[PDB]
Order: structure tokens, then C-alpha cells, then sequence
């Protein structure tokens, strides 16, 4: 929602 | 056979683009990289240069120089609308098509095909204008006063990624008649012998491309794609003429490109 | 092949109350699952990261758009949403929304279902859509493109083997990417619409942007 | 109405 594509990527 | 057939209308297409279009690729490149004999063009890059270069170049010329630009354009489009409808006759099929649908599939069709044309006229620097004999950099241009700084930029963007797939004339000349005969302009009344006529267009298409640019792999697909942009280049280029509207005056509109406009959104 | 039509099938066979409302929560509920579908493509999960990213911001919304439309073919001036509902056209031309509704029917979905496209093509076609390297900022160019070609190249080999009395059908995949194009457009124009303005059941991931 | 259009396209 607010950056957090990372994780929601990169586990 | 076939594969004779698709030669046969690649050939034809060609004769005809060179019939109908006095500025073709190749004349362009050789005057954009001076290899020519005809004296180089004379270079638009400020104000300064915009009035001295003025007078030998191809009505209401009382307007700022923006407008004048924008005017000058919108004239040399008038031809091209022109130019490319003879043009469009010259594709096999096409004017046994609905009249209502030559006219559809022109009014839609004309932007993406001056914009695809017009990539073969610049470089990242500048256009080509007047059959060669000037040069408007791209810098003088985007230093024009909005809206008409806007004009041109979204152009030379698209270009400089075309230009880069290193079309020839040979090659334009069927992609050109591909975005014509597109089954998917609105108010088509006949949308199956429109791509009838596109699919053999196609298979012409891409028996060229691979003829013509045997180590370019996927070449055909990689033209389809910029279809892609072009479509959209024309959207951002549709509104920017309802922002002239907005914003300015009693600008005269060719009647030409009022059809062409009417109702197109 | 060099990238593969089943490798891809896969993330395709893997991420299986007004009605002006109920879309955009419908699409909400699709982005968790255009994570996921990404994910699973070959050579994909190499180099970088934003980027990966920069690219689902870039069209998240085209490739939404095939995956309701393709599944809208089954059904007669309407389509299926992601959480199963039906906004007929009808609801849709009172919603104020109808006419980018109509070209949504008529222009993809119909012609999806005329050709009877694929569920392979669908998740080359939006594997195409999604290496899109005219993205701004990338390590290398040709990142999103090397690998874009493979998927022409496997794409075109799918489309040779499997309908071999079509041979005019790989161009028409390509050629129903642009009416999609014009399509995530004024889908887009319209969702700002209803967004910064207020009045409408706008969820937290829709809202990422826009 | 596209009278101008009608035009080009019918000339010979
Ligand atoms: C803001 C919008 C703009 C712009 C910059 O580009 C252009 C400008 C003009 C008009 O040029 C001036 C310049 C100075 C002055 C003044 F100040 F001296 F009066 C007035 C007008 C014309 C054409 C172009 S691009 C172009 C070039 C060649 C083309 O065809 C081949 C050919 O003709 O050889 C075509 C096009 C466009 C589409 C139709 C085909
Ligand atoms: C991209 C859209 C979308 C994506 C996925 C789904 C789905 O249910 O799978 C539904 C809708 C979408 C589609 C539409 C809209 C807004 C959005 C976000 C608006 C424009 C709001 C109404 C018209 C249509 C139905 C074309």
C-alpha cells in the first residue's frame, strides 16, 4: 500500500 | 506461388509509396547525415535563426511564431491526409471496401501513419522539414510556449525508438498499409474484409522483413509492438489539439482535418 | 523454449454493492493475484528489483484487463469480475461507465472469443505487456527486451505448432495488444475520476497510485 | 457528412 514490494516480492 | 503473390503486392506497395510520398527514407538519411550534394538544410534553432530562414520555406501569418509552427504543421498534415489517402487506393481491395469504411479506417488511420512516417524525417536532435531543405532541432522546439512545446516531443521520443529497428522504405511501405486495413477502428461496418485484406498485408509483412532483415530476429513482432505506442502517441496527440481548442482563439482549422477530427476521440 | 509456454502456462494455471462500486473492489482483490502471477516467468526473477515493481505499476491494469475479459467469454454482454459478480452492460451504461464498457465487450472479449483464443497466448500476451522496457529506469536496457523477444519467439512457436491453420494468428495476439492499450488508457482516465474527488468505494490497493 | 474525405477517395 505504501512501498512494502519488496517482501511482497523478495520473501 | 503465394510466397510470388507476396512478393508481387510488397513490389507494388513499394512503386506506389514511392509514388505518393515525395520524401521518402532514403532521401532523408542521406540529407540528415550530408551525404548528398544539394546544399545541408538551414538550421531552426533559436529565434534568431527562426526569422532569417523563415522566408524560404514551405495566409494568416500576422500570428506569434508558436502558431505559425503549429499552422505550418497542421498545413503539411492537409497534404499528408491527402498523399496518404491516394495511397490507401493503391492497396488491392480497398476501395471495393464500404465507402463509409475507407473513410473510417482513414480517419483513424492517418495520425498513426504521418507519426510513423514522419520518425523516418528525425533524428534525436531535430525534424527535417520543407522536402529537406530546413532543419528544426528538437530544442527550439520544446522551448515554444505551451501548449505548443508539447507538440513535438512525444514525436522524436517515439522515433528515436522506431528509427532504431532500421525500417527501410521497402519495408514502410507494407507496415504503412497494415495500419490502414485495422479491423479495429470504431464504426466499422465491414470488419471482416478489412482484415481479410490485413492478413495477407501480414504474411507480405513479414515475409519482407525477414527477405529484407535476415539477422533481425523477431523484427515483424517487434513492428507489431510499436503499433502499440502509436496508439497511444495519437491519444496524447488528440488531446493536446482539444487543449489548443481550449486555450486558443479563433485559430483557423482546415476543414480537411475538422472531418478528421469531428467526432474522433 | 528459451522461455517457456507451460513455465508461463503455469503462473496463468496458478493465480486462477452498486455496480460502480463492485469493479474496483473486484480489481483490488485482483492485484494480490498479479503478485503472484509474475512471479513464475522464466529468467524473470533475475537482476532487479524496483523494477520489477516499476513494471506491475506501469500496467498493472492491461494485464487485469485480459484476465477479466478472456474469462468474460462465456458470457453475453457482461463480464464475470474477479469475486464472480456480473456487471451487464446495462448496469455498467447506467453507472455513467458504459461506453468504455462496450469497447471492452466488443473489442476484446468479443474478438477473443471469434479468434477462441487460448489460455497460453493470454499469459504470453500479458508477459509481452508486462516486459515492457519502456519503463523508466533499468540496469540494463535491453533487460525487458532480450527477454521480451524470447517470449515473441516462443510465443510465435506455440502459436505454429498448436493452430497450424492459422497461420495468421501470432500477429493477431500481437495486433489485440493495442485496443487493450487505448483500453488501460481511459480505464485509467476514469479511475482518477472516481478517486481524488470522492464518493466512491476506492480499497487500499487500487489507491497504490493513481 | 466526411464530404472532403468522400472526395479524395473518389478521384480518379
Ligand atoms: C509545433 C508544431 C511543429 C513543428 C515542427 O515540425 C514541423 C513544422 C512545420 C511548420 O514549420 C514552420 C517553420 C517556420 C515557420 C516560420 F516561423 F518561419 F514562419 C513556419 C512554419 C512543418 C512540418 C513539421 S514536421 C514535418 C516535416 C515534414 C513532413 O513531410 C515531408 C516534407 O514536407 O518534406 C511532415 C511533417 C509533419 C506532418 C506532415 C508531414
Ligand atoms: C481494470 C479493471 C478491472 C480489473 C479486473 C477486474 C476483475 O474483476 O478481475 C475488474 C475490473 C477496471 C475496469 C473498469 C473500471 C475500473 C477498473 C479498475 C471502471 C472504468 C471504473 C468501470 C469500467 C471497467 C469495468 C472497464
Amino acid at each position: 500500500t505504501s512501498h512494502k514490494l519488496v517482501q511482497l516480492l523478495t520473501t | 506461388p503465394e510466397s510470388a503473390d507476396l512478393r508481387a503486392l510488397a513490389k507494388h506497395l513499394y512503386d506506389s509509396y514511392i509514388k505518393s510520398f515525395p520524401l521518402t527514407k532514403a532521401k532523408a538519411r542521406a540529407i540528415l547525415t550530408g551525404k548528398t550534394t544539394d546544399k545541408s538544410p538551414f538550421v531552426i534553432y533559436d529565434m534568431n535563426s527562426l526569422m532569417m530562414g523563415e522566408d524560404k520555406i514551405k495566409q494568416e501569418q500576422s500570428k506569434e511564431v508558436a502558431i505559425r509552427i503549429f499552422q505550418g504543421c497542421q498545413f503539411r498534415s492537409v497534404e499528408a491526409v491527402q498523399e496518404i489517402t491516394e495511397y490507401a487506393k493503391s492497396i488491392p481491395g480497398f476501395v471495393n471496401l464500404d465507402l463509409n469504411d475507407q473513410v473510417t479506417l482513414l480517419k483513424y488511420g492517418v495520425h498513426e501513419i504521418i507519426y510513423t512516417m514522419l520518425a523516418s524525417l528525425m533524428n534525436k536532435d531535430g525534424v527535417l522539414i520543407s522536402e529537406g531543405q530546413g532543419f528544426m532541432t528538437r530544442e527550439f522546439l520544446k522551448s515554444l510556449r505551451k501548449p505548443f512545446g508539447d507538440f513535438m516531443e512525444p514525436k522524436f521520443e517515439f522515433a528515436v525508438k522506431f528509427n532504431a529497428l532500421e525500417l527501410d522504405d521497402s519495408d514502410l511501405a507494407i507496415f504503412i498499409a497494415v495500419i490502414i486495413l485495422s479491423g479495429d477502428r470504431p464504426g466499422l461496418l465491414n470488419v471482416k474484409p478489412i482484415e481479410d485484406i490485413q492478413d495477407n498485408l501480414l504474411q507480405a509483412l513479414e515475409l519482407q522483413l525477414k527477405l529484407n532483415h535476415p539477422e533481425s530476429s523477431q523484427l515483424f513482432a517487434k513492428l507489431l509492438q510499436k503499433m502499440t505506442d502509436l496508439r497511444q502517441i495519437v491519444t496524447e496527440h488528440v488531446q493536446l489539439l482539444q487543449v489548443i481548442k481550449k486555450t486558443e482563439t479563433d485559430m483557423s482549422l482546415h476543414p480537411l482535418l475538422q472531418e478528421i477530427y469531428k467526432d474522433l476521440y | 523454449e528459451d522461455m517457456p509456454v507451460e513455465r508461463i502456462l503455469e503462473a496463468e494455471l496458478a493465480v486462477e454493492n452498486d455496480p460502480v462500486t463492485n469493479i474496483c473492489q473486484a480489481a483490488d482483490k485482483q492485484l494480490f493475484t498479479l503478485v503472484e502471477w509474475a512471479k513464475r516467468i522464466p529468467h524473470f526473477s533475475e537482476l532487479p528489483l524496483d523494477d520489477q515493481v516499476i513494471l506491475l505499476r506501469a500496467g498493472w491494469n492491461e494485464l487485469l484487463i485480459a484476465s477479466f475479459s478472456h474469462r468474460s467469454i462465456a458470457v453475453k454482454d457482461g463480464i464475470l469480475l474477479a469475486t464472480g459478480l456480473h456487471v451487464h452492460r446495462n448496469s455498467a451504461h447506467s453507472a455513467g461507465v458504459g461506453a468504455i464498457f462496450d469497447r471492452v465487450l466488443t473489442e476484446l472479449v468479443s474478438k477473443m472469443r471469434d479468434m477462441q483464443m487460448d489460455k497460453t497466448e493470454l499469459g504470453c500476451l500479458r508477459a509481452i505487456v508486462l516486459f515492457n522496457p519502456d519503463s523508466k529506469g533499468l540496469s540494463n536496457p535491453a533487460e525487458v527486451e532480450a527477454l521480451r523477444e524470447k517470449v515473441y519467439a516462443s510465443l510465435e512457436a506455440y502459436c505454429k505448432h498448436k493452430y497450424p491453420e492459422q497461420p495468421g494468428r501470432f500477429a493477431k495476439l500481437l495486433l489485440r495488444l493495442p485496443a487493450l492499450r487505448s483500453i488501460g488508457l481511459k480505464c485509467l482516465e476514469h479511475l482518477f475520476f472516481f478517486k481524488l474527488i470522492g464518493d466512491t468505494p476506492i480499497d487500499t490497493f487500487l489507491m497504490e497510485m493513481l
